[PDB]
RNA sequence: UGAACGCACAUUGCGCCCCUUGGUAUUCCAGGGGGCAUGCCUGUUUGAGCGUCAUUU
RNA sequence: GUUUGACCUCAAAUCAGGUAGGAAAGCUCAAAUUUGAAAUCUGGUACCUUCGGUGCCCGAGUUGUAAUUUGGAGAGGGCAACUUUGGGUUUGUAAAGUGCCUUCGAAGAGUCGCUAAGUGGGUGGUCCAUCUAAAGCUAAUAGUCGAUCCUAAGAGAUGGGGAAGCUCCGUUUCAAAGGCCUGAUUUUAUGCAGGCC
C-alpha cells in the first residue's frame, strides 16, 4: 500500500518546514489543513519516511 | 408616491457631486491665476481608455 | 454460540443468553 | 429533525389544529373522483416511516371507500385493492389512514413503478421488480 | 358555558430554552475544508489527465478557431 | 412628511458650531389625526440601516 | 339555465376553498400565518438573504473543474449560504446556531411549519413568517422552499443582520404577539352582516 | 433491559409538551379541564392537573 | 377625519402602489378545452366480376 | 380472426392522417407502403385558473 | 405596475420510451444536520471496449435524493510505533477492522386498548420471568335491382357512481366533451390576438 503524489508533497513539506516536531506540524494553519492529530501526522511521516530514507 | 430612501439618496448623491465640483471649480481658479504652489497638481492630464 | 462464548474464544446466536458456568466453559472449550 | 414534531402532532386528531384541518380537507376530498392521484403525501412523516422515497418512481393515490358491514371484509384491503387495479403497471407498497366520515374513510397508497431506472438500479428497492 | 374559541395559552413556550436540547459532540467535518468536494475535484482530475475532459482553457481555445 | 397632511412647522436639531443634523427632529400637522397615520406607519422602518423612531 | 358551465370543476373548487379559507373561524396555531412581514421590512430582508444565495450546479461545477485543472499540471475560508431544507433548519434551531429563520406562510400540508414559530420562539431563535415559499426558493435555486435561515454571515454584513433582527423584533415579534393568539377568520360577509350586526 | 425502556430523552420531552401546547385540546379533554376547574384516566387527569398548573404561572 | 392623502400615503408606504387590477369584462359564455400543440409523431425505432360457389372469383375482361 | 387495438359487425361495411407510384393531370381516378384502442408511470412540449405571491433608483 | 414575472393545482398531444389485460443464513428501512459545499438519480444527445461506460444538455429533488446507523446497539473524537485493501491495471492524505480511553446516545397512533403511554408497552408465573408491536427482504357478370346511407320503438359507450369481483346503474349528467372566422406580422420590437355557435 503506496501513499499518493499530493500526500507526498504535503510530507515532504511538512518535513521540511518542522522536521519531527508534531507537536508545531499539529498546530500549523498553512500545512494542517485538514486537522490532523499528531498520532496521524507521526505515521504517515514515518510512512513516507521509510519508504524514502 | 415618494419614498424616503429616494429623497434621502438624492440628497447624499447631490451632495457629493456638489462637493466634486466645488473641489475641481477651485482647482482650476487656482491654477487659472497662476497661484499653483498648494494645488496637488498643475498639469492638465487627458486619459486615453482603448481596448 | 452467545457473544461471551464467541468473546471469550479469541474471536453465533446472539438470543442466547449465558447463565450457567459448565455449560460456558464446554462451549469456550469446543470453540478452541 | 421535523418528522418528530409531525408523528407526535399526528398522534392528536381531535385537537384544535387537526380537528380544522380534517374538516376542510373531508370536505375537498369529496369533491374530487372517488380514486383520484395525490401530488404529494399528505402525511410525509407516515409516507417516510412505510417506505416512501421522494424519487422518480413513487406514486401517491387517495381513495375513498364506503363503510359499513351492511348491504342494502376489511376497507383496507377494498381501498388497496381498488387502487393496484387502477395503476396495473405498479406495485402496491403500503397505504395509510387520512381522514374518515360517517360514510366513508380516505387512505393514502404509495406505489412502486417497477419498470422505471431509478427503482431497477438501486439494490434497496428492486427487490419488488422480481415478479 | 365553554367558550370554543379562546385564546391560545403560551405556558410551555413562555420560558426561553437556555441551552440546546442534546449534548451531542461537534463533528471535525464542520472545521475544515470538504472531504466530498475533494474527492469530486480528485475525480475530475483523473478525467482531466486521461483526455475524458478538456480542461477549460484548451476548451476556450476550441472556440476561437472554428466559427468563421 | 408632507404627503400625510399639510405641515405647520418642521425643525430639525443641529450642532450649534458646525452645521451638521443630531439625528432627531420635531414637526407639526394642521390636522391632528393626521400626525396618528404619519407615527403609525414610519414608527418603525427600517430606513438607510436606521430604524426610524417616530412618536 | 345551468352557467355553471363557465367554470370548470378545479377553478370552482380553487375559489370554494378561498372562500372557506375566510369563512371558517381558524385556530390560532393557523391564523398567525396570516400575520407576515410588511413590504419595507420584507424589502430590506431579502436584500441581505440575497447576498448569501448557494451556489448553482453549474457555478459549482465551474469552480471544482478550475480547481481540478490547476491541479492536474501543477488555505481556503469557510464558505457562506443561505440554509434551507425543512430537517436541516429545525436541527439548526433547536441547537441554537440559526440567527434569523425565514418560514413561508403558504406550505399546502400547514402542519409541516405549524410547530416552526413556536419552536422559534422557544430556543429564542428570531424569525419571521414571509409571504410566498416561491420567492424562499429563488434565493435558494429551487421553485420553492418551506424555510431558509442564516447561520454565519461576513462580517461585513454582521452589523446588516443585527439591524434587520431588531427590525423584525419592533416590527413583527413586537407588534402581533398579543393578536397572535386570537382565533381568526370571523370575516363577515355584507349580506350576513347586514342581517346579524345590523339587526 | 433494553433501551425500550431506558428513559425520556429531554429533546423527547420537549417535543411532546410543545405539541401538547401547539396542538390544542380535544373535546373530551376541555370537559375534564371544565370539571375540574369547577390507569388511563388517572394519567390523563394528571396531565390536565399539570397544564392548569403550568398555565396559572409555571 | 384625518384628511384623505393621509390615508393613500398609508397605504404607499404599507401596500405599495400595485393594487388595481386589470379584468375582462366579456368572458364566455360556456368554457371550452383549450387548444394546445399538437406534435406529429416523430419515432426513435420503426370488368365484370362474380364470386363462384367453390370460392373463387370469376371476371370477365372485354 | 381471436386478450384483439381507427369505428362498426348477424354487414366480410364505413372513415381519417402521412409518404410514394401510374393514367390527358396543379384540381380527377386508382394502385402501393406506413399509421390512428383504453387505464397507468417517468420525461418533453403546449396550456387553463382575479389559487398564493412579488412588482417606484 | 391597468405592467411584468415567480410558484401551486389542474389539463392536452397519433408527444419520447414503457407497462396491464388473455391462456440451515441472515438481514434492510424510519426515527438523532453532509451543512466546509445534493455529495444522489431518470431521460435526450455524441462517441466507446454496449445486459453497460464516459462527456455534454434538459429535468426530478431540500415538503429530502446519497454516505453513516438498526439494542446484537450505535455515533463523534484520541491512542496503538496494531491489522487490512479494489477493477478488467490499481492511488485517492480513499474505504474499513481490532483493543483501550473520552463525550454523547433517536426508536413506527384512528395504533395499542370511544380512543392512549414513554424508567413505556405486550405476554406469562404463583413481586418475578421473557420479549419489543402498530415498516420491509430473504435460499434449502349491375353506376341504374337490393345491401351499402338515414333514422323509428329501443338498445348502449364516454363523464360519474356502486359492488370483494365476475360486473351493474345511468344517456347528457356540477365533464376543460370542438369546429369555424377575422387580422399589413402581434408598438420596449418578430414567444398569437380578437370573435361566433
Amino acid at each position: 500500500r503506496s501513499q499518493s503524489e499530493r500526500e507526498e508533497e504535503w510530507l515532504e513539506k511538512l518535513y521540511k518546514k518542522h522536521g519531527d516536531d508534531y507537536k508545531k506540524m499539529f498546530f500549523d494553519k498553512k500545512l494542517n489543513i485538514y486537522q490532523q492529530s499528531e498520532g496521524d501526522l507521526k505515521r504517515r511521516l514515518l510512512r513516507w519516511k521509510k519508504r524514502n530514507g | 408616491f415618494v419614498r424616503a430612501e429616494s429623497i434621502v439618496a438624492k440628497t447624499l448623491a447631490t451632495s457629493r457631486e456638489k462637493e466634486r465640483i466645488k473641489r475641481v471649480s477651485i482647482l482650476e481658479d487656482k491654477k487659472a491665476k497662476n497661484e499653483t504652489q498648494h494645488i496637488a497638481s498643475g498639469k492638465d492630464f487627458i486619459l486615453k481608455i482603448t481596448e | 454460540f452467545t457473544l461471551a462464548e464467541v468473546k471469550a474464544a479469541g474471536l453465533v446466536d446472539h438470543r442466547r443468553q449465558n447463565r450457567n458456568q459448565e455449560i460456558f466453559d464446554a462451549n469456550v472449550q469446543r470453540l478452541k | 429533525g421535523a418528522y418528530k414534531y409531525l408523528e407526535e402532532l399526528q398522534r392528536k386528531k381531535q385537537s384544535d389544529v387537526l380537528r380544522f384541518l380534517q374538516r376542510v380537507r373531508v370536505w375537498e376530498y369529496r369533491q374530487k373522483n372517488v380514486i383520484h392521484r395525490a401530488a404529494r403525501p399528505t402525511r410525509p412523516d407516515k409516507a417516510r416511516r412505510l417506505g416512501y422515497k421522494a424519487k422518480q418512481g413513487f406514486v401517491i393515490y387517495r381513495v375513498r371507500v364506503r363503510r359499513g358491514n351492511r348491504k342494502r371484509r376489511s376497507l383496507r384491503a377494498t381501498a388497496e385493492e381498488r387502487v393496484g387495479r387502477r395503476a396495473a403497471n405498479l406495485r402496491v407498497l403500503n397505504s395509510y389512514w387520512v381522514n374518515q366520515d360517517s360514510t366513508y374513510k380516505y387512505f393514502e397508497v404509495i406505489l412502486v413503478d417497477p419498470q422505471h431506472k431509478a427503482i431497477r438500479r438501486d439494490a434497496r428497492y428492486n427487490w419488488i421488480c422480481d415478479p | 358555558s365553554i367558550n370554543p374559541y379562546e385564546p391560545l395559552i403560551d405556558w410551555f413556550t413562555r420560558h426561553e430554552e437556555v441551552m440546546p436540547l442534546t449534548a451531542v459532540p461537534e463533528p471535525k467535518r464542520r472545521f475544515v475544508p470538504s472531504k466530498n468536494e475533494a474527492k469530486r475535484v480528485m475525480k475530475i482530475v483523473r478525467a482531466i489527465r486521461e483526455g475524458r475532459i478538456i480542461p477549460p482553457k484548451k476548451l476556450k481555445e476550441m472556440k476561437e478557431k472554428e466559427k468563421i | 412628511f408632507a404627503q400625510f397632511g399639510d405641515l405647520k412647522e418642521v425643525r430639525l436639531a443641529r450642532n450649534k458650531k458646525t452645521g451638521n443634523s443630531r439625528h432627531y427632529g420635531f414637526l407639526e400637522f394642521v390636522n391632528k389625526e393626521d400626525a396618528m397615520i404619519a407615527q403609525e406607519s414610519m414608527n418603525n422602518y427600517l430606513l438607510m440601516g436606521h430604524l426610524l423612531q417616530v412618536r | 339555465l345551468s352557467r355553471y358551465v363557465k367554470w370548470p370543476e378545479y377553478v370552482r373548487v380553487q375559489r370554494q376553498k378561498k372562500i372557506l379559507s375566510i369563512r371558517l373561524k381558524v385556530p390560532p396555531t393557523i391564523a398567525q400565518f396570516q400575520y407576515t412581514l410588511d413590504r419595507n421590512t420584507a424589502a430590506e430582508t431579502f436584500k441581505l438573504f440575497n447576498k448569501y444565495r448557494p451556489e448553482t450546479a453549474a457555478e459549482k461545477k465551474e469552480r471544482l473543474t478550475k480547481e481540478a485543472a490547476a491541479v492536474a499540471e501543477g488555505a481556503s475560508p469557510k464558505p457562506y449560504a443561505v440554509k434551507y431544507g425543512l430537517n436541516h433548519v429545525v436541527a439548526l434551531i433547536e441547537n441554537k446556531k440559526a440567527k434569523l429563520v425565514l418560514i413561508a406562510n403558504d406550505v399546502d400540508p400547514i402542519e409541516l411549519v405549524v410547530f416552526l414559530p413556536a419552536l422559534c420562539k422557544k430556543m429564542g431563535v428570531p424569525y419571521a413568517i414571509v409571504k410566498g415559499k416561491a420567492r424562499l426558493g429563488t434565493l435558494v435555486n429551487q421553485k420553492t422552499s418551506a424555510v431558509a435561515a442564516l447561520t454565519e454571515v461576513r462580517a461585513e454584513d454582521e452589523a446588516a443582520l443585527a439591524k434587520l433582527v431588531s427590525t423584525i423584533d419592533a416590527n413583527f415579534a413586537d407588534k402581533y404577539d398579543e393578536v397572535k393568539k386570537h382565533w381568526g377568520g370571523g370575516i363577515l360577509g355584507n349580506k350576513a352582516q347586514a342581517k346579524m350586526d345590523k339587526r | 433491559i433494553s433501551y425500550k425502556k431506558g428513559a425520556a430523552s429531554n429533546r423527547t420531552k420537549f417535543v411532546r409538551s410543545l405539541v401538547r401546547e401547539i396542538a390544542g385540546l380535544s373535546p373530551y379533554e376541555r370537559r375534564l379541564i371544565d370539571l375540574i376547574r369547577n390507569t388511563r384516566a388517572k394519567a390523563k387527569v394528571e396531565e390536565m392537573n399539570n397544564i392548569i398548573a403550568a398555565s396559572r404561572r409555571h | 377625519a384625518p384628511s384623505a392623502k393621509a390615508t393613500a400615503a398609508k397605504k404607499a408606504v404599507v401596500k405599495g402602489t400595485n393594487g388595481k387590477k386589470a379584468l375582462k369584462v366579456r368572458t364566455s359564455a360556456t368554457f371550452r378545452l383549450p387548444k394546445t400543440l399538437k406534435l406529429a409523431r416523430a419515432p426513435k425505432y420503426a370488368v365484370n366480376t362474380l364470386v363462384r360457389p367453390n370460392g373463387t372469383k370469376k371476371a370477365y375482361v372485354r
